[PDB]
RNA sequence: AGUAGUAACAAGAGGG
RNA sequence: UAUACCUCUGCU
């Protein structure tokens, strides 16, 4: 269902498709969200990803 | 719109039974109570069709068809009725209702339903567009293959043909998976422009596309081309006796082309090598051959072929031998040698295994390029020697690292590191290797290894480093600073007479060719293949027999240097003919000599292998050896076996499976006790009597004196008497 | 003149003439009533072959077992079933050594397919034995009931949607001491009508709860039944049903051994006929060349007398734990359950018995579970006599079956028995004068033998006889033979020097396969097609096999020429159809239209065959996407029919999708029965799975994923398709509020 | 009676 | 008990 949701919003609006589940999207913006906070401060986790 | 559909889910959801259902029971678990049903698969439907098809309402069909026709039609015939099918909200319906649509019923849009069922309708237009030759009459063997039954697929596997299928009918339901290939891209671009605004179930068009695209195969038994295009037809153009020639329409792929022209000049040369003059016998049948119905000639012109066989067939004609390619931007031309392919899968030094079209045997090419030229001597995965020359150093070393990947050593496959993945054109996998080698060679040259080498003047060795050095080089690099012509036994050489192509080392694998090969030609039999051989020959003995006999009585010189035995002498090893020949005529005259035993089935049976010079040799047989299809067969000398069976039952000479024809009813009635014909030398007399002594094999015959009788292990597990004659045979 | 048919045999071989020795154009035997004799007979035989074995009673059902492994090695020719583990373990270790990671790669193909494989898996194949009802039902049925059942106990890992969950499940069943079962039956109510108060039958559903041992039996029950229309035969013989829990453990064990057997040269499973053929001409090939021209050959036609009652399923435990050594032990155990389910099988003993009295003129039915308490003076001497042997054995209903098996239990795993001991004749195992190669499948095999000499030969089949009655397999005198290589038999297909052909074999197939009018055009003309290609049926013949084809469809199904003097239910409305077409031509058979076919047309199908000479109109209502006649299927079983030849396989044909493409009303009988109810459940099963794919269109293509609700997973479809059609599409703004107050209203309502 | 052939059919179930 | 009817089923 997850990817349904995905897909529907590209078909339309003719965007990328990413390789993992987003977890948000905005629709004024038309872009995804990747949500990954933890204990860490921020670019540990921010240039990993 | 999609607002009647969740007004339904609101209808259901309000009834108490649906809203347990569809909140109890899972997404994955919904498979399981689709299928839930009171109804069996039907154990006998042909009885029940026939029990059913006698009642007046035996068809179910949709509530709805009760809206769409009528009742009672115009002669007053019931339709429908309102009984429920067992199990379903569908209704018990009359075959009457199904004639009043096709005649009266709603019309709709279908005319784009032939791109749907395409599979279906490029059948029609292959049959349509094709063409019948005449139909030819003789024993049609069959070899039981696997074979393509799907024409026109586009070949992908059941996974990457699900995520294209997904694409074009359900494009909204792809999951995390996208289209990887640009095969997979340009197939989806093309099906939905072709499917556009079809109205057509989806479920159908998702049907016909897995049957389409997916590569299906079954085992049949196929005489002559084995393509998918010839393989729907066999119900068409091969029966138990009988070819019914055909060309389907539409044309043959450069595959399959490229794949039955080897085979055709193969068998071409293999059968002019026999001959009294070759070059006359080839040219002869290159005129009259065709392939697919185009001759042969016409495609040695615009084929760029290389091998053995068909540049000999080339070089006959004095067309151009495709000598030469390109790689690296340097044009590699063959000297010396041929290529032989073997693709097969290698090991990297970073673990990645990759399927390389690696090539084998020694060759010689002469290279050249931009500003440096090389003569590079090769071998299967070896640089044996490389000498090289050019303008500048970098021109000679950029030369050298095109060599050293172009010989497929296993010091450079494991000299990579890292994956190799370069480009939206994808090359093939010798250029990965080259373009990682192009850019970085620190450890290919480290791992490449040196050699040491005598001063010659001209000549220096250059090093892992780059420094030239005199007595030190890489392992088989040196730095230092075409027509041909064809005899009447078809050797290829060039200007100064050196052997280029020999017939002799022609390749003796023959295989199934996958489009029809026609040699309309008086030097060949009228069926392709090897068993046709035996076959033919064996008939035309036994039809043309009373001739044949007489002339084996009077003049046997003419009757062994027959025309119509040459065929026969390709399935034949080379260096056995002469030998053959030699015991044969022997046994031959052994009959002649020795009055009284005369077996005619044993004269016919050794007869084709007469057709050579004969040599002096005194080695015995209890078989002759045959190569048909790539595998060795045995005709024995003694009595039958699987290429020549003579049975007494039906008076037939059975030639592997196939009647080859009746020999005379006076053949069923002669016989004598005395065998000649069978061991050179000797004379097989009845049983074995152990009052001669033990049993002695065939290759210990020598020991025995002149008239001295002995028991022997002749073959197929019979033990008899034989003595040795005194004087023997011309 | 006497005409004898047979004296053709004179001057034609048998093998060419071997169609006349084939009576395939009459109906076959058929059993009336019970087959409770039948399965009597092969419980009561199976023991007599194991006899001199151990007895034991077992811990859990309390059924009396007979062991024959590693018992007294047999003294005569009679059927034994006295198998030796160490002899089958040896055999199976030649088979390793032979073929070095063969069973490396089967078992991680199966440990592959193990983690894959969901429980929908079992939804597809044929009749079941279901312990819920005591009867067989659909494998979907059966599954859905076991399902069912085990959710209102306590058992849900299957939950997750994987099928070695539902294993688990099965597993952990067997501990429960009161399984709850719901039974229906009927009740005799009473209503008025105007005025007068008519009686009224209606169905109520009784909770029941079971035993330990009356759960462990009925999972353990194997049902039984006559097999029917079966050739060669003047006997029936009793064929047998698995029930739902061995079910999913034998689909993983007959997964490894067809993983063996498909890369086995001297397997005849599972390939077709044509590779039969292929692999039968490699193996004398093969004997021919590695053989010198001292030596001799002979060819066994080979058949394994009392196959399926020898086999033993502790013997298989044996072959599945040798074939899995070093694999992860809950690999192996889980192979494991399907034979140690089948040596603690008990066997269903039919419907029972009929008795007559001529005096009173009635009859009666007693079941099969009455056989323990009943008097005998009703029964025949030999019924009498095997009720009382099958007293002995028999626990709650249902005769105890430890040693052997029976037909329809299992496949594939026999045959690997057979080839490890084909397997062991090459020359560098036995090292002597003689040695042996061949082609298996099942208890039908061909065995080919090389030596020396004659006695060679004999020596040769005594080892190999032997061997085979040290693991269990007796090979049969009376209906094996041998001769020298050049004619043998194999699964009714002759070779001489070559293999020759048996149309009538094949006679059956040719006629109207009653699927439906466009199935069964397609059909016809495919089966006349396949036998020019494989059973050398010649042109003159297929002409005419395609004109009585035509012949019996049109009788069948009434569809006869529109210009026909005929009369039926049809004639008329097809006349009406045949006058207002222009082009006759482009009609179809069914609609009275003219046959289009000869020798090459046979593979194109009809519609497309005729669809340049068709009306428009015609055209477009014949493949009118929005017809009430077609039932809307999936695509696994979009075009496919069944037919039988093995057990039952599909058959794919290829068929254009019309009016003609129809199914035919469904049996009633059920009606009348106490599961009258499961047709309303079936009925309310389909509306919300037609609804489902409104939302979701793929899952008529591929199966969906999700542990998620039906409704849930509609309900977030209907919210972000709204959510596109408004924000970039054809839907105003008022329509968007409308059908989130609707996917709230549901959700309101649980 | 007749079908049939190792066991059945020669209607079964209900309106009780 | 009988004789008329009526309903369901024809692979379940
Ligand atoms: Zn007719």
């Amino acid at each position: 269902i997850a990817w349904t949701i995905v897909n529907s919003i590209c078909n339309m609006t003719e965007n990328s498709k990413p390789r993992f589940l987003p977890d948000l999207y905005d629709y004024k913006t038309n872009k995804f969200i990747e949500i990954g906070v933890t204990r860490r401060k921020v670019e540990d986790y921010y240039y990993e990803k | 719109s999609g607002m009647e559909r969740i007004k339904e889910l609101m209808e259901m959801v309000k009834n108490s039974r649906m809203r347990e259902i569809l909140t109890t029971t899972s997404v994955d678990h919904m498979a399981v109570i689709k299928k839930y049903t009171s109804g069996r698969q039907e154990k006998n439907p042909a009885l029940r069709m026939k029990w059913m098809m006698a009642m007046k309402y035996p068809i179910s069909a949709s509530s709805r068809i009760r809206e769409m026709i009528p009742e009672k039609d115009e002669d007053g015939n019931t339709l429908w009725t309102n009984t429920k099918d067992a199990g379903s909200n569908r209704v018990l319906v009359s075959p009457n209702a199904v004639t009043w649509w096709n005649r009266a019923g709603p019309v709709s849009d279908v005319v784009h339903y032939p791109r749907v069922y395409k599979m279906y309708f490029d059948r029609l237009e292959r049959l349509t567009h094709g063409t019948f030759g005449p139909v030819k009459f003789y024993n049609q063997v069959k070899v039981r293959k696997r074979v393509d039954i799907n024409p026109g697929h586009k070949d992908l596997t059941s996974r990457e043909a699900q995520e294209v299928i997904m694409e074009v009918v359900f494009p909204n339901e792809v999951g995390a998976r996208t289209l990887s290939s640009d095969a997979q891209l340009t197939i989806t671009k093309e099906k939905k422009e072709e499917l556009k605004n079809c109205k057509i179930s989806p479920i159908m068009v998702a049907y016909m596309l897995e049957r389409e695209l997916v590569r299906r195969t079954r085992f049949l038994p196929i005489a002559g081309a084995t393509s998918s295009t010839y393989v729907e037809v066999l119900h068409l153009t091969q029966g138990t006796c009988w070819e019914q020639q055909y060309t389907p329409g539409g044309e043959a792929e450069n595959d399959d082309l490229d794949q039955t022209l080897i085979i055709a000049s193969r068998n071409i040369v293999r059968r002019s090598i026999v001959a009294i003059d070759p070059l006359a016998s080839l040219l002869s049948m290159c005129h009259t051959t065709s392939i697919s119905s185009e001759p042969l000639v016409e495609i040695l012109r615009s084929n760029p072929t290389d091998e053995q066989a068909v540049n000999i067939c080339k070089a006959a004609l004095g067309i151009r031998i495709n000598n030469s390619f390109s790689f690296g931007g340097y044009n590699f031309k063959r000297v010396k040698g041929s290529s032989q392919r073997t693709e097969k899968a290698v090991l990297t030094g970073n673990l990645q295994t990759l399927t390389m079209t690696i090539f084998e045997g020694y060759e010689e090419f002469n290279v050249s390029g931009k500003r440096a030229s090389a003569v590079l001597k090769k071998g299967a995965q070896r640089l044996i020697q490389a000498i090289i020359g050019g303008r500048t150093l970098e021109d000679i070393l950029n030369l050298m690292i095109t060599l050293m990947v172009f010989s497929q050593e296993e010091k450079m496959l494991k000299a990579v590191r890292g994956d190799l993945n370069f480009v939206n054109q994808r090359l093939n996998p010798m250029y990965q290797l080259l373009r990682h080698f192009q850019k970085d060679s620190s450890t290919l040259l480290k791992n490449w290894g040196t050699e040491e080498i005598d001063p010659i003047m001209g000549i220096a060795g250059i090093m892992p480093d780059g420094t030239i050095n005199k007595t030190q080089t890489l392992m088989g690099v040196r730095l230092s600073q075409i027509r041909v012509n064809i005899d009447k036994y078809l050797r290829v050489r060039n200007e100064k007479g050196e052997l280029l192509i020999s017939p002799e080392e022609v390749s003796e694998a023959q295989g199934q060719e996958k489009l029809p090969i026609n040699y309309n030609s008086s030097l060949m039999w009228e069926v392709n293949g090897p068993e046709s051989i035996l076959t033919n020959t064996y008939h035309w003995i036994i039809k043309n027999w009373e001739l044949l006999k007489t002339q084996w009585m009077t003049d046997p010189t003419v009757l062994y240097n027959r025309i119509e035995f040459e065929p026969f002498q390709t399935l034949i090893p080379k260096g056995n003919r002469a030998i053959y020949s030699g015991f044969t005529r022997t046994l031959f005259q052994q009959m002649r000599d020795v009055e009284g035993t005369f077996d005619s089935i044993q004269i016919i049976k050794l007869l084709p292998f007469s057709a050579h010079p004969p040599s002096l040799g005194r080695t015995q047989f209890s078989s002759f050896t045959l190569n048909i299809r790539g595998a060795p067969l045995r005709l024995l000398i003694r009595g039958n076996s699987q290429v020549f069976n003579y049975n007494q039952m039906e008076n037939v000479i059975i030639v592997l499976g196939k009647s080859v024809g009746s020999p005379e009813r006076s053949i069923l009635t002669e016989s004598s006790s005395i065998e000649s014909a069978v061991l050179r030398g000797f004379l097989i007399l009845g049983k074995a009597n152990s009052k001669y002594g033990p049993v002695l094999t065939i290759g210990e015959l020598d020991k025995l004196g002149r008239g001295e009788k002995a028991n022997v292990l002749i073959g197929q597990g019979d033990t008899v008497l034989v003595m040795k004659r005194k004087r023997d045979s011309s | 003149m006497d005409v004898n048919p047979m004296l053709i045999f004179l001057k034609v071989p048998v093998q060419n003439a071997i169609s006349t020795t084939f009576p395939y154009t009459g109906d076959p035997p058929y059993s009336h009533g019970t087959g409770t004799g039948y399965t009597m007979d092969t419980v009561i035989r199976t023991h007599d072959y194991s006899s001199r074995g151990i007895w034991k009673t077992n811990s859990e059902t309390g059924a009396q077992q007979l062991n024959p492994i590693d018992g007294p090695l047999p003294e005569d020719n009679e059927p034994s079933g006295y198998a030796q583990t160490d002899c089958v373990l040896e055999l199976i270790e030649g088979l390793d050594r032979s073929h070095p990671g063969l069973f490396e790669t089967a078992c991680q193909e199966t440990i592959d397919a193990i983690q894959q494989t969901r429980v929908d898996k079992l939804t597809q194949g044929r009749q079941t034995y279901d312990w819920t009802l005591n009867r067989n039902q659909p494998a979907a049925t059966a599954l859905a009931n076991t399902i069912e059942v085990f959710r209102k106990n306590g058992y849900k890992l299957n939950e997750s949607g994987r099928l070695i969950d539902f294993l688990k499940d099965v597993l952990l069943s067997f501990e429960n001491d009161s399984m709850e079962v719901t039974t229906h039956f009927q009740k005799k109510k009473r209503i008025r009508d105007n005025k007068k108060m008519i009686t009224q039958r209606t169905i109520g559903k009784k909770r029941v709860k079971l035993t330990k041992k009356n759960y462990l039996i009925r999972a353990l029950t194997l049902n039984t039944m006559t097999k029917d229309a079966e050739r060669g035969k003047l006997k029936r013989r009793a064929i047998a049903t698995p029930g739902m829990q061995i079910r999913g453990f034998v689909y993983f064990v007959e997964l490894l051994a067809r993983n063996i057997c498909e890369r086995l040269e001297q397997s005849g499973l599972p390939v077709g006929g044509n590779e039969k053929k292929a692999k039968l001409a490699n193996v004398i090939k093969k004997m021919m060349a590695k053989s010198t021209d001292e030596e001799l050959s002979y060819t066994i036609t080979g058949d394994n007398t009392k196959w399926n009652e020898n086999q033993n399923p502790r013997i298989f435990l044996a072959m599945v734990l040798r074939i899995t050594a070093g694999q992860p032990e809950w690999f192996r155990d889980l192979l494991a359950v399907a034979p140690i389910m089948f040596s603690n099988k008990v066997a269903r003993l039919g419907r029972g018995y009929m008795f007559e009295s001529k005096s009173m003129h009635l009859r009666t039915q007693i079941s099969a579970e009455n056989l323990s308490d009943i008097n005998l003076r009703y029964f025949n001497e030999d019924t009498k006599k095997k009720i009382e042997k099958i007293r002995h054995l028999m626990v709650e209903g249902t005769a105890s079956l430890s040693p052997g098996m029976m037909m329809g239990m299992f496949n594939m795993l026999s045959t690997v028995l057979g080839v490890s001991v084909l397997n062991l004749g090459q020359r560098e195992i036995l090292k002597r004068t003689y040695w042996w190669d061949g082609l298996q499948s099942s208890d039908d095999f061909a065995l080919i033998i090389n030596g020396h000499f004659k006695e060679d030969i004999q020596q040769g089949v005594n080892h190999f006889y032997r061997t085979c009655k040290l693991v269990g397999i007796n090979m049969s005198q009376k209906k094996s033979y041998i001769n020298k290589t050049g004619t043998f038999e194999f699964t009714s297909f002759f070779y001489r020097y070559g293999f020759v052909a048996n149309f009538s074999m094949e006679l059956p197939s040719f006629g109207v396969a009653g699927n439906n009018e466009s199935a069964d055009m397609s059909i016809g003309t495919t089966v006349i097609k396949t036998n020019m290609i494989n059973n050398d049926l010649g042109p003159a013949t297929a002409q005419m096999a395609i004109q009585l084809f035509i012949k019996d469809y049109r009788y069948t199904y009434r569809c006869h020429r529109g210009d026909t003097n005929l009369e039926t239910r049809r004639t008329k409305s097809i006349k009406r159809l045949w006058t207002e077409t222009i082009s006759k031509a482009g009609l179809l058979v069914a609609d009275g239209g003219p046959n289009p076919y000869n020798l090459r047309n046979l593979h194109i199908p009809e519609v497309c065959l005729k669809w340049s000479l068709m009306d428009p109109d015609y055209r477009g209502r014949l493949c009118n996407p929005n017809n009430p006649f077609v039932h809307h299927m999936e695509v696994e079983s979009t075009n496919l029919a069944v037919v039988m030849p093995g057990p039952a396989k599909s058959l794919e044909y290829d068929a254009v999708a019309t009016t003609h493409s129809w199914t035919p009303k469904r049996n009633r009988s059920i009606l009348n029965t106490n599961q009258r109810g499961i047709l309303e459940d079936e009925r309310i099963y389909q509306k919300c799975c037609q609804v489902f794919e409104k939302f979701f269109p793929s899952s008529t293509y591929r199966r969906p994923i999700g542990m998620a609700s039906m409704l849930d997973a509609m309900l977030s479809r209907a919210r972000i398709d709204a959510r596109i059609d408004l924000e970039s599409g054809r839907i105003s703004s008022q329509d968007f509020s409308e059908i989130t107050n609707t996917c709230k209203a549901i959700e309101a309502l649980k």
